[PDB]
RNA sequence: UACGGUGCUGAAGCAACAAAUGCCCUGCUUCCAGGAAAAGCCUCUAAGCAUCAGGUAACAUCAAAUCGUACCCCAAACCGA
RNA sequence: CGAAGGUGUGCUGUGAGGCAUGCUGGAGGUAUCAGAAGUGCGAAUGCUGACAUAAGUAACGAUAAAGCGGGUGAAAAGCCCGCUCGCCGGAAGACCAAGGGUUCCUGUCCAACGUUAAUCGGGGCAGGGUGAGUCGACCCCUAAGGCGAGGCCGAAAGGCGUAGUCGAUGGGAAACAGGUUAAUAUUCCUGUACUUGGUGUUACUGCGAAGGGGGGACGGAGAAGGCUAUGUUGGCCGGGCG
RNA sequence: UAAGGUGAUAUGAACCGUUAUAACCGGCGAUUUCCGAAUGGGGAAACCCAGUGUGUUUCGACACACUAUCAUUAACUGAAUCCAUAGGUUAAUGAGGCGAACCGGGGGAACUGAAACAUCUAAGUACCCCGAGGAAAAGAAAUCAACCGAGAUUCCCCCAGUAGCGGCGAGCGAACGGGGAGCAGCCCAGAGCCUGAAUCAGUGUGUGUGUUAGUGGAAGCGUCUGGAAAGGCGCGCGAUACAGGGUGACAGCCCCGUACACAAAAAUGCACAUGCUGUGAGCUCGAUGAGUAGGGCGGGACACGUGGUAUCCUGUCUGAAUAUGGGGGGACCAUCCUCCAAGGCUAAAUACUCCUGACUGACCGAUAGUGAACCAGUACCGUGAGGGAAAGGCGAAAAGAAC
């Protein structure tokens, strides 16, 4: 049992970019960035309250933030999680 | 407690400008004020595609200091100095030359 | 470590000098001892390290003040 | 030709590491020396 | 708005504090899109939760 | 046919011989230099509990979190400026 | 109506020097007489920076090797495509650990970096990319060893060490084949599996550990025999008739 | 406190706000992830893994609290072993770690000098360790003095480079006494009378005065040069304000300020004033710190190196008297003088500055001044401890050069 406030801060974004497109569109699965300490079960929780959909399953993975250089200074992009959720057949997503 | 505001006809006592008059637009942190029409450049605008800018020789208001700019005395025709003072608890601007308030 | 419970002596610096006064640090370490000691009043045998002096001071004293110094001191025995 | 340094993180850890200065003393001091200077890195630990 | 606020049961206190959530959410979700064109709606909801946060301290235990 | 590829389709798919340093082999034979540990695992009971729990029996359901996963890796990415 | 500073000129003092003035420069300078010194540089294989020389000299990092056509381009010996040639092949191929930490893929740019050129790049900029119940870590167990309640010892700091607790390089449950991305895959998809926990069940009925026992649990060399990986030939199937 | 704001490189976007919950400043609160003494156990810091309990569940799980060690005290329990004790489980209180220098204590070099070197010096320095405070330490005569007297401690100037010490070398180096700063004395070794008597700490209240935001705060125009006037030349005015900074060149009168006069809802320092809690003052009788003082042996400290060596400390072995007594007066004795050890407390004058504010400089002005005027303890180097740079200036204004 997840708390509702915790729910909704567990899911920051949707992902946009080809893989997840083809995912989408091939196997019914939404690619999230969710928060670093979410958990897997939480994040399947959050989807199931907040976009109202049956979830098979969710992969996740952590994204490692890239080094870059802003001018002669160096800095590094924050690292974020992102989740592979698989959605029951027949589910159709706005 | 700042002597010129936004909406204050000013007149200047220093530079190109000198003696010449207009409201101030805006005030800024600097302690630099832009007054409508006084100082002027012709800047050189970069086109840009976006936000519709065409790009030429734009003339706009430069910022001018405060202290070179006074606060303009309808009645005597004049510059003067602004005081304050509390007039109904309540505090208030005033020529220091006729001591009137300003309004 | 080499400190006598009743009186506290501890080992204290000094100098070996020479016939040609080479001075040379050393020690001087207290004569300790473990010593059983009856305690009538209790009936039971305290053991303590402790140097011969301290085992003067008993003598004189009486081991049961000694033991009330002690805890006084803030010392297990 | 197998030159003096031949990293291991684990190795580099145990040895120098965080903890490991934290457990002794002198380590202890040398933290706080570290410190002291303004080290952005007080130690090996990454 | 806490002045407002302040004049309201824990219960009430409560749900407004999931409203303000749930919006926060929304608002998140639209500014990852290219819905949202107003930010500084993120900026206020995010006070007004921390607002009543604060106001339920005050409430229980203080 | 965006000359990158994508979609459909698809025969036969057996036999013999040879054969490891791999497996049987944590085996067997032999030698002296005489060759980890603990848990998992099986089993025995004690205090206990006692007609409850626990055990094994299948069947149902739930569960398996977290972190790593790119790339180089006898090297232009590691140790050698 | 042009300070210091810079740079010429003229005059002047026995000298260190001084005065005036052209140009540059664009805001400070300072008589006199006193006062105080980080007060004077050619050397110290002095220090720091800049710039010379050798000199457009040596070298351009394995003697595995290139040639042509087409493309793009401002420009092609070096990039892409193609056909030849050549080199490695118990490696100069493929997969990992360690270590590195985005170098991966795509687009874009060629100042610098690349011992030349560069349209190319492990270079610049932006975007994308790492999906696990069964792989590994984590986790249970311990070795060498470490820490170590009490404890023993020690001027202090501290040393050793019991109970314990950590410590893999060793022991401990479970997944295979195919397909797919520009870039991941025993992780995604397709198919077909397995594991060990709970919970609930009906069925039964002695369960229970910090303890006992078994097991785990183990050397070198040698010898075969049985196998497979794999390869060869034949058969088969498809294509061919130079 | 306000008419402007949403920190900076750093614009923009979307917005807020203008007489008062915009922004800004100050008091008191709230939140305060993980690591770190780190403290539930573990660990390769910022990670891994728990237990117990209380509540909830859409029954898949959630939440939140507690769980370190030691010391001390209390409760319960509890061996060999009868009682006990050790031990054990709970509970409460405190500690732990960090931090510039200064301070007290425990340990303690060598280079060097002696023109070598060993006593000696360097030096009780460097350093390591423990502990404390805003200061510390010391401190109320078993002290000096000299037959006169002084009257706890600490610090400064003299005494004096004297007396001494010293391979009588190199060197070390007092005291008495005088002048100052500052000055404070108390309690227990114990019982009688009287009973709340001075003082101190914590803690409320009141007053005063700071501190932490703030408010008001004087008086100038013309003309010439000039890109620009604050400069020149005229004529004015303020000044308890001609400190300083800025403003297109040098400004008392343009701006910020300055002198001067005022200001605190709230928090808080210090003085007194006062309430409460603890504490006991004054009077009489006493009592008057034993393994101690001294001594032998060995060291150390005293300017004093064992010397003719007083005095102090004690590792070791001894060991009094106890006021009709004892200590000291620089070997020792006698006389006289002077003090009362073997229990404690105690402000001031003194030491320092990681840090805060204000002000000053015959201090530096980018190879100087901090290593660091600049995103520097950074880059870079090193396994690590550690080392450790370079690098400031367009313009008045970006008007930073459309085409």
């Amino acid at each position: 049992m997840i708390r509702e406030e915790r729910l909704l801060k567990v899911l920051r974004a949707p992902h946009v970019s080809e893989k997840a497109s083809t995912a989408m569109e091939k196997s019914n699965t939404i690619v999230l960035k969710v928060a670093k300490d979410a958990t897997k079960a939480e994040i399947k929780a959050a989807v199931q309250k907040l976009f109202e959909v049956e979830v098979e399953v969710v992969n996740t993975l952590v994204v490692k933030g890239k080094v870059k250089r802003h001018g002669q200074r160096i800095g590094r992009r924050s690292d974020w999680k992102k989740a592979y959720v698989t959605l029951k057949e027949g589910q159709n997503l706005d | 407690a700042a002597k010129i505001r936004r909406d204050d006809e000013v007149i200047v006592l220093t530079g190109k400008d000198k003696g010449k008059r207009g409201k101030v637009k805006n005030v800024l942190s600097s302690g630099k004020v832009i007054v409508e029409g006084i100082n002027l450049v012709k800047k050189h605008q970069k086109p840009v595609p976006a936000l519709n800018q065409p790009g030429g020789i734009v003339e706009k208001e430069a910022a001018i200091q405060v202290s070179n700019v006074a606060i303009f005395n309808a009645a005597t025709g004049k510059a003067d100095r602004v005081g304050f003072r509390f007039e109904d608890g309540k505090k208030v601007r005033f020529f220091k030359s006729n001591s009137e308030t300003i309004k | 470590s080499r400190v006598c419970q009743v009186t506290g002596k501890r080992p204290v610096t000094g100098n070996n000098r020479s016939h040609a006064l080479n001075a040379t640090k050393r020690r001087f370490l207290p004569n300790l001892h473990s010593h059983r000691f009856w305690v009538e009043s209790e009936k039971r045998f305290v053991t303590l390290r402790v140097s011969a002096k301290g085992m003067r001071v008993i003598d004189k004293k009486g081991i049961d003040t000694v033991l009330a110094e002690l805890r006084a001191r803030g010392e297990k025995y | 030709m197998k030159r003096t340094f031949q990293p291991s993180v684990l190795k580099r850890n145990r040895s120098h590491g965080f903890r490991a200065r934290m457990a002794t003393k002198n380590g202890r001091q040398v933290l706080a020396r570290r410190r002291a200077k303004g080290r952005a890195r007080l130690t090996v630990s990454k | 708005k806490a002045k407002e606020l302040r004049e309201k049961s824990v219960e009430e206190l409560n749900t407004e504090l999931l409203n303000l959530l749930r919006e926060q959410f929304n608002l998140r979700m639209q500014a990852a899109s290219g819905q949202l064109q107003q930010s500084h709606l993120l900026k206020q909801v995010r006070r007004d939760v921390a607002r009543v946060k604060t106001l339920l301290n005050e409430k229980a235990g203080a």
